[PDB]
């Protein structure tokens, strides 16, 4: 349940149910909450796809969407304005405290393996 | 949790615990200040003022119209309009409602106008396209002379009822009929010049029945739609049955956001609605108006017998959207409460002062202060008869400053005074400014006013770029889903820039992978 999730930080869920909610940790990146209805997209940023990528760098980014990837069910993508992002769904009823630190966790891991190598 | 997750805020403003109510409904936007446990407020206030008329597309389909302009007369809400914007044969109908024409006049020249007919016989107004063979927008109007469609009959006709129109707002105002500046653009008119958007510009600050026009339209060039705009500030002495006339004669429907005008400003309020008329999921993530807003002041448009029909279905339609509207509100959420106070212009913080005195008596004595700097800073610029010298500026001026200097003392008050110093239409501040550019100054006010003049400099010429570059390829038909994907992310990095070095980076994108476009980009790099 995502307001005992956000309770770990002394946080709670804001009465003034918007739309996009952004967590920063003191620690990696913002992590932005957008609600489905019916759940929860969580996304962290990791700017603009560079121009003139080399193709290991392109593999690597194309590879984290695999099935059996270490960040799964993280998914790379590109949000319309060409942005590179990190996202999974949380899904209300289904995904508990313990699974949703673990999107968590591996949006986390993922940015930090990554970000490097976008120059 | 692993160590790197152990401690989290919210990174936006958010209200947490229970609130109390600061100020309910003050004053005439209805203004209300909720503050939570932890400092945050939260400002409730009505829409703001609907006024501007958007009209998408004319022609055939604007015989429904009328009942529109019925309805902000019902309704108490014409004369609050105070710009009208059409996009092609739209342009027809902003300019006739711009120059004054009442609901009543204009329902009728709309009925017994025939625009089919009007806008088909436009004898080949492609004469544009081909002496455009020796940017664009502005090569366009220099074309214009050596082209004569005065005597086409639609341009004609708008030509002779907008005159018409003006002329008798004019002579019904006595007080503004004598004033100098107005008595020459009646003689003008009647000695048969037709109305340019300066002269509506001029009158409309005069008499409230005459509205400021905008006219946008999408003119093909080589496969590529160009973006061409009339108004005050592009084109000031051009008559406005002229440009209606071209704007409706292009063969690409304008986008309704190319119509809706940024307004650089000192806090995050919209300063107005528009009331769009037409006819009839995207995903950015952004940094750590929409169309949903643009939908939220949408009205969907839907042989006299059906032109009645119409246009009453209209005028119901649009008039339970202005009932509707009322009842809506504009919600912000600020870090404290004199940040929330900031965002209030001057007006509202004085509504909120006369029912709360105790929650604004510090905002109220920093905006009085800050004024009266601003005006002693004024005083020093004109009474300086120069701004230039060996030594920086003067002991008046850097007087002023100190005075605004000492009611910068939190970042949030700090922005304001700069985003204030900036305002177009000062001319002094302005001159300031540019006398000041690229300098340091001791003053922190100043260097801050001097370091958002460059960003807004920066990001005029980013919009400036997006429009001439960007656009046309964006929306050339047949344009690959890979280009428009480059083309997105050139329009999002020009969006952010805030230096001549981001702006270099966008270009240098596009020539390096975009598959003229690749011309014009190099063109703006140097």
């Amino acid at each position: 349940m995502i307001d005992t999730w956000l309770a770990q930080w002394g946080l709670r869920l804001p009465s003034s149910n918007d739309a996009t909610l952004r967590l920063q940790p003191a620690e990696g990146p913002e992590l932005v909450m957008e609600r489905l209805e019916g759940g929860w997209l969580f996304v962290v940023e990791l700017g603009l796809v560079p121009s003139g990528l080399p193709l290991g760098v392109i593999l690597q980014l194309l590879q984290v969407n695999s099935p059996f990837s270490s960040l799964a069910p993280v998914k790379l993508a590109a949000d319309d304005a060409g942005r590179l992002v990190l996202w999974a769904e949380a899904r209300d009823g289904v995904d508990d405290v313990d699974a949703l630190n673990r999107l968590h966790d591996r949006l986390r891991e993922g940015h930090s393996r990554l970000v490097p190598l976008l120059e | 949790l692993p160590e790197s997750v152990s401690d989290v805020r919210f990174s936006s403003p958010q209200g947490q615990g229970e609130s109390r109510t600061l100020t309910d409904s003050a004053g005439p936007r209805q203004i209300t200040l909720r503050q939570f446990e932890n400092g945050v407020t939260e400002l409730q206030l009505s829409r703001p003022p609907l006024t501007s008329l958007v009209l998408s597309g004319g022609g055939a389909k604007g015989a429904a119209y009328p009942g529109a302009m019925l309805a902000l007369e019902e309704k108490g809400m014409l004369d609050g309009i105070r710009s009208m914007s059409g996009s092609s044969a739209g342009g027809i109908t902003a300019a006739l409602l711009a120059s004054g024409m009442s609901p009543a006049a204009f329902k009728t020249l709309s009925d017994k106008m025939d625009l089919i007919s009007l806008l088909d016989s436009s004898n080949k107004k492609l004469k544009l396209f081909q002496h455009i063979s020796s940017g664009f927008s502005e090569l366009l109007l220099n074309v214009l002379p050596r082209i004569d469609s005065r005597a086409e009959p639609l341009e004609r006709l708008l030509r002779d009822e907008t005159r018409k129109a003006v002329l008798g707002q004019i002579a019904t105002h006595p007080e503004v009929a004598r004033q100098p500046t107005v008595a020459a653009i009646a003689s003008r008119l009647q000695s048969g010049s037709g109305v340019t958007f300066g002269d509506l510009d001029r009158l409309s600050a005069y008499i409230p029945q005459i509205k400021t026009l905008n006219i946008t339209g999408t003119a093909m060039f080589e496969g590529r739609p160009q973006l061409v705009v009339f108004n005050a500030s592009h084109t000031p002495d051009l008559e406005v049955a002229q440009a209606a006339h071209i704007s409706g004669s292009f063969p690409i429907n304008v986008p309704v956001p190319e119509m809706i005008d940024k307004n650089f400003d000192s806090g995050p309020l919209r300063r107005n609605d528009n009331l769009i008329l037409e006819f009839e999921k995207g995903w950015v993530v952004g940094v750590p108006e929409g169309l949903e807003e643009l939908r939220e002041q949408t009205v969907v448009v839907p042989p006299d017998e059906i032109k009645a029909h119409l246009q009453e279905r209209l005028q119901e339609r649009v008039g339970e959207h202005l009932e509707k509207r009322l009842q809506a509100s504009e919600r912000h959420t600020f870090a404290s409460l004199d940040e929330a106070l900031l965002a209030l212009d001057d007006s509202m913080l004085t509504s909120v002062a006369q029912q709360n005195p105790e929650i604004t008596d510090g905002a109220v004595a920093f905006r009085q202060k800050a004024r009266d700097a601003f005006t002693e800073l004024t005083v020093a610029i004109v009474s300086a008869n120069g701004l230039a010298g060996r030594l920086k500026l003067d002991e008046a001026m850097r007087s002023a400053l100190q005075r605004l200097d000492a009611l910068a003392d939190t970042p949030e008050r700090l922005a304001w005074l700069a985003a204030e110093l900036n305002h177009a239409d000062n001319v002094d501040h302005q001159q300031l400014l540019d006398a000041m550019r690229g300098q340091t100054v001791q003053s922190p006010v100043l260097a801050a006013a001097l370091a958002e003049a460059q960003r807004r400099k920066v990001a005029v010429i980013a919009e400036n770029i997006r429009k001439e570059v960007i656009f046309p390829s964006l929306y050339r038909p047949g344009q690959p889903d890979s280009n428009v994907a480059l083309l997105r992310r050139a329009e999002e990095q020009l969006r952010h820039a805030t230096s001549p070095a981001e702006i270099n980076q966008a270009l240098n994108d596009i020539v390096d992978n975009y598959s003229t476009t690749v011309e014009m980009a190099k063109a703006w790099r140097n």
